[PDB]
């Protein structure tokens, strides 16, 4: 069991591993398995921040205080923007801009 | 109020957004962006609503390029939505395309002809034909990726932002984005410590688990544009059916044992070891006739006529085999689509 690490797996489960053998295994376990309710009135289903920053190579717990952090704002002024400025150069603005209003 | 804000903050985040466009409304709000309605002013031509995609500023500026280059390069034909412009201010990115306004699925399904199902899926195939043909994979197919105009029968495929390129992509961008064990649990209900201490397998992220294939679900490594002919399966399961969300799961397993429930526990076994993977079901369940089930969900009186064409179209779409799976092109010909 659970002290061990062996035992066998309480039903139902479903289990998928793959053919290589190179990873841990995936298991469901549930009280019950899924089952379909014809009864239950259409459109029911039959069936019925933190985050990582990819520019900083960082996790965050909350967004707005890592926009504003050093590295952000050092990384959000840098030229590796570029890449998306070049398609942006091949594009028509073709929209009115308006100057700004004054009083 | 909060939309006011919100607003406010896009304003003050891209500055020449308050000299071209009058921000109406949020109208999408994901866990990686916001989607605003607003009007613009066109110099030769007239007044125009506008869609502002603002992307999460933790993304990075490749995977930020490679959908605008999704739009730019496949998009603006075949109902595949193009981009007017996009606006950068340091982390900041906004892609302006043309508004559609369209129905919610769920008032598609209040109001569905048995014509108009028809011609929803046909122009969900010509886009994925469209993107298919650059090498793209959308892996994020549904009905709110999907915008569906009844009045004007206008349709267009959005949302590029999970997409990722095949090996021989037309998208340039999208080229960009201890010791395993084995063990005598394989095949069996058991664990043991050597397989439970193997390291996780990975896999790209993909769009709502109700929509992912079979072999999204196990995390297969090759993942193909076939995903994408699944997802469109799923929605034709709706369509038929008239129920949505169809699948009910927050978790990649618990969608594959409704998969199971619907397309058989064998079969579902059977397909997934022709993509190396290993699935053991203690519950063994039957495929469904699905001609039974669509008729059973929807109600009976009326819809009893559909042609057998349109289950046959099914089952192609729900081939648990993603190599024999149909696609976009080879829909586009199935005798279902017959004088359209
Ligand atoms: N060009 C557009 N016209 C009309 N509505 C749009 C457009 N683009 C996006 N939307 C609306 O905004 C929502 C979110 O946009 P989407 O690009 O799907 O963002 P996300 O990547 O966060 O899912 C869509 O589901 C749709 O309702
Ligand atoms: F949520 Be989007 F459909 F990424
Ligand atoms: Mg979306
Ligand atoms: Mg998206
Ligand atoms: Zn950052
Ligand atoms: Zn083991």
């Amino acid at each position: 069991g659970p002290g061990t690490r062996t035992g066998r797996l309480k039903k139902p489960f479903v289990k998928v591993e793959d053919m290589s053998q190179l990873y841990r295994p995936f298991y469901l376990q549930l009280t019950n398995m899924p089952f379909i309710n014809y009864s239950i009135q259409k459109p029911c289903s039959p069936f019925d921040k933190k985050g990582y920053c990819e520019c900083c190579l960082q996790k965050y717990e909350d967004l707005e205080t890592h926009l504003l952090s050093e590295q952000h704002r050092n990384f959000a002024q840098s030229n590796q923007y570029q890449v998306v400025d070049d398609i942006v150069s091949k594009l028509v603005f073709d929209f009115v801009e308006y100057e700004k209003d004054t009083p | 109020a909060g939309v006011k804000k919100d607003i406010e903050k896009l304003y003050e985040a891209v500055p020449q957004l308050s000299n071209v466009f009058k921000i109406e409304d949020k109208i999408g709000e994901g866990t990686f962006s916001s989607v605003y309605l607003a009007t613009a002013q066109l110099q030769v031509g007239p007044e125009e609503k506008i869609a502002l995609k603002h992307l999460i500023p933790t993304s990075h500026p490749i995977r930020i390029a490679a959908e605008l280059q999704c739009l730019t390069v496949a998009g603006g034909q075949d109902n595949v939505m193009g981009v007017k412009y996009c606006f950068r201010k340091n982390d900041h990115v906004v892609i302006a395309m043309p508004y559609l306004e369209h129905e919610s699925f769920l008032d598609i399904l209040n109001s569905l002809s048995f014509q108009e199902v028809r011609e929803y899926m046909l122009n969900l195939f010509k886009a994925l034909k469209r993107i298919h043909q650059f090498g793209i994979v959308h892996r994020d197919v549904k009905p709110s990726n999907f915008l569906y105009n009844r009045r004007l029968k206008k349709y267009a495929l959005v949302d590029f932002g999970l997409a990722q390129g095949t090996h021989d992509t037309k998208i340039e961008l999208l080229k960009f984005v201890p010791a395993s064990l084995t063990c005598d649990c394989y095949a069996t209900d058991k664990v043991c410590s050597i397989c439970l201490s193997r390291r996780q397998q990975v896999a790209p992220r993909a769009g709502t688990p109700g929509f992912r294939a079979p072999e999204v679900l196990t995390k297969c490594p090759n993942q193909t544009t076939a995903i994408d002919m699944w997802s469109a399966g799923v929605i034709f399961l709706s369509l038929l059916s008239g129920r949505y969300p169809f699948y009910k799961a927050s978790d990649d397993l618990t969608a594959l044992a409704q998969i199971m429930t619907i397309r058989g526990s064998r079969e579902t076994i059977q397909a997934a070891k022709t993509f190396g993977k290993s699935i053991l079901c203690s519950k063994e369940v039957p495929a469904q006739d699905l001609r039974k089930l669509c008729e059973r969900l929807r109600g009976a009186g009326g819809w009893n006529e559909v042609p057998d064409e349109a289950y046959d179209l099914l089952d192609k779409l729900l081939d648990l085999n993603p190599a024999s799976r149909i696609t976009a092109e080879e829909a586009l010909l199935h005798p279902f689509f017959k004088d359209m």
